[PDB]
């Protein structure tokens, strides 16, 4: 089964913890790092906040994403998949082109 | 040596080969006869920081092949400093021999998996000497293989060096105990000068220590020990 | 690929750690300090506080600014190049002339 | 080049580090203290807060200011003279007559 | 001395000069000497550094006659 | 190894070694004919029973042929 965010609360799963790749050829072992880019998988309508209407996410299920790790964002087992939950105040940016 | 004929021949020997301005030391040896060593080139008391780097289990030790030479004054930690450089060599094709201060943390492990896999070939030696020996010594070796000490003191930062900056050898021998680089670049002028520089640092050296220690690296920097 | 930063949020990119000009001709080397000058890659739709409307960034792409260097700003890699994420709130100046 | 502050933010240049002159003829000589009086060189177009509108400041190019210099206040160089950068908040009034 | 920042203004007068420059303060480390090594190492400056003599209460007594002999004043 | 760049979660069947029987008791383990590539066995003895020949002590010799044991003959 699958997961049903909560308003303004969006569902992402992560990306390659240090890819071996960085700096060129040179294959940068694990330097005790994550990684900040991520999946969009779920989305919820959108935040409720000041009453008076629900605005969306600017952010669409699937897209590719840069977030802030803090405290804001949840880990959480779906399947048995590594997945994480945070709100879109949390999500930076958007990975395109 | 009270009539020792051996001992005599033996010195004379050694005395022939090390040249006027080399070193000879005399300590207990494993058997019963007498036996002469001579150190060709130059050699300092220096083991490899990661053994998981020998390529060569039939000696158990490391012999890079006509590689680049990485001095760094101040010690490393981090795999970052390197990118920019270690980036350089791996696309030259040739390995890389670094003598810092010392090579720890998730550096030295990186620069593991790095050869461990082929895609640089590089060692890991900590520096010959302590305190202000050091980076006199570090220089020296500098010198012998036409690189530039990235010294951290003197407004420098091992990120912003390349290729330029490396010293270079023929071949590198290094154990549990010992680095030796054969046969470096060494502007042969720059050699010769830097040696009757340190010659001269001997005729005022206000002691004996401070006249021991420097003879000792003429010998690895001139003829031999 | 290039970045979407998402909307109040701004991509930069830093400038010269302390410039050895400053005082004159004297090449002030590194003091153990950084630059608050950066340019401006990519702009966000703008802040959408308050609900109603979504109000524009006074920043466009490619503009030289001051910065706070602060907790708001954050630090990734794009194409294997040091980029900085802060919001506008963090954006002090602009430098033109 | 001269600087642009971005809208709240004011551009104001500190004054002298406890003038000898106080308790009268007595030169006062430096007790470790600084100033808290300045000039405005740069206005930005004002505060946006609220949505609706985006009001002025009080504090027109070229006033002179006593300030309350605590954190929100940050230090640049602009063609290599001392500058400050703090919002109208900070600024508690303006010296005339 | 540590700090290259309370050089600059004076440090500067003298760049512009073309005479070198001696400094003998109580001591000299950290960033500053560093930084003025990097000066004469490019030749923007020429500037040496050096202990001052003596120590306690003998130190200012003796560099003021260095003072008096070159015709400088003790800052 | 975790030094050598390397996750105790990433290891598969792959990296498992394996043996014919293995005995346990409160104070030792026995591994009873393990798979061992015979090449690298006797391989790694060689390189092992040549670590004694370098050895530059008597203790660098005691650990080393008993290791050799235990990878070769008996104890």
């Amino acid at each position: 089964m699958n997961i049903r965010p909560l308003h303004d609360r969006v569902i992402v799963k992560r990306k390659e913890v240090e890819t071996k790749s960085a700096g060129g050829i040179v294959l940068t072992g694990s330097a005790a790092a994550k990684s900040t880019r991520g999946e969009v998988l779920a989305v919820g309508n959108g935040r409720i906040l000041e009453n008076g209407e629900v605005k969306p996410l600017d952010v669409k299920v699937g897209d590719i994403v840069i977030f802030n790790d803090g405290y804001g964002v949840k880990s959480e087992k779906i399947d048995n998949e590594e997945v994480l939950i945070m709100s879109e105040s949390d999500i930076l940016a958007i990975v395109e082109a | 040596a009270n009539s020792d004929e051996t001992v005599g021949k033996l010195i004379a020997e050694a005395m022939d080969k090390v040249g006027k301005e080399g070193v000879i030391t005399v300590e207990d040896g494993t058997g019963l006869q007498d036996e002469l060593d001579v150190v060709e080139g130059m050699q300092f008391d220096r083991g490899y920081l990661s053994p998981y780097f020998i390529n060569k289990p039939e000696t158990g030790a490391v012999e890079l092949e006509s590689p680049f030479i990485l001095l760094a004054d101040k010690k490393i930690s981090n795999i970052r400093e390197m990118l920019p450089v270690l980036e350089a060599v791996a696309k030259a094709g040739k390995p890389l021999l670094i003598i810092a201060e010392d090579v720890e943390g998730e550096a030295l492990a990186t620069l593991v998996v790095n050869t461990m896999r082929g895609i640089v070939k590089v060692a890991a030696v900590k520096a010959p000497g302590f305190g202000d020996r050091r980076k006199a010594m570090l220089q020296d070796i500098a010198t012998l293989t036409g690189g530039t000490v990235i010294s951290e003191e003197i407004g420098m930062e091992l990120e912003k060096a390349t290729l330029e900056d490396l010293g270079q050898a023929k071949r590198v021998v290094i154990n549990k105990d010992t680095t030796t680089i054969i046969d470096g670049v060494g502007e042969e002028a720059a050699i010769q000068g830097r040696v009757a520089q340190i010659r001269q640092q001997i005729e005022e050296a206000t002691s004996d220590y401070d006249r021991e220690k420097l003879q000792e690296r003429v010998a690895k920097l001139a003829g031999g020990v």
